[PDB]
């Protein structure tokens, strides 16, 4: 029953969530984009890959660290924006941490897509996989920024 | 000059 299948679906996403608990996956380098995760296992269509964690803050705290971070080339770009109940948050993982899924680079035909996981309305985002991954693929997902400031600074956003 | 992430 679809109602049953969503409890289980549920109940493996927050154990997943909650754990922290990111197997599977290691850090590789990667020619022309710096470090990335390259998949250790399969991964099967729908699967939790990986949170986006960070710190959950909302618009005006974004708008705060963004203007630090800009005078600052060395910071570089991790922070992650999404609309929920008619609010802007924002998932910023610029804090260099062991976790993983701010290390997964951008491709707009990739292998993860990121949702919006609600736990008890604290919005957390995840990515899933898109298709099934084979273990050696580096994970991918689009990081969305398609703005014409974004993608002449940074061309590989076009890709 | 900074990109971000948006959903
Ligand atoms: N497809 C891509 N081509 C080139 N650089 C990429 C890329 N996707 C992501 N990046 C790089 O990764 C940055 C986002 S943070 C992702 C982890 C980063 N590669 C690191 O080593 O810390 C981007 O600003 C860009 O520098």
């Amino acid at each position: 029953s679809k109602a049953e299948l969503q409890s289980e679906e549920r109940k493996r996403i927050d154990e997943l969530i909650e754990s922290g608990k990111e197997e599977g996956m290691k850090i590789d380098l990667i020619d022309g984009k710096g470090r990335g995760v390259i998949a250790t296992k399969q991964f099967s269509r729908g699967d939790f890959v990986v949170e986006y964690h960070g710190d959950l803050i909302e618009i005006t705290d974004a708008k705060k660290r963004e203007a630090l971070y800009a005078q600052d080339p060395s910071t570089g770009c991790y922070m992650y924006y999404f609309q929920y109940l008619s609010k802007t948050y924002c998932v910023d993982a610029t804090r260099e941490t062991n976790r993983l899924g701010r290390l997964i680079n951008h491709s707009k035909c990739g292998n993860c897509q990121t949702k919006l996981h609600d736990i008890d309305g604290v919005p957390h985002l995840i990515l899933i996989a898109s298709r099934d991954i084979a273990a050696g693929e580096e994970l991918l997902f689009d990081y969305g920024d398609r703005s014409k400031a974004s993608i002449e600074a940074h061309p590989w956003l076009k890709h | 000059k900074r990109h971000r992430k948006v959903l």
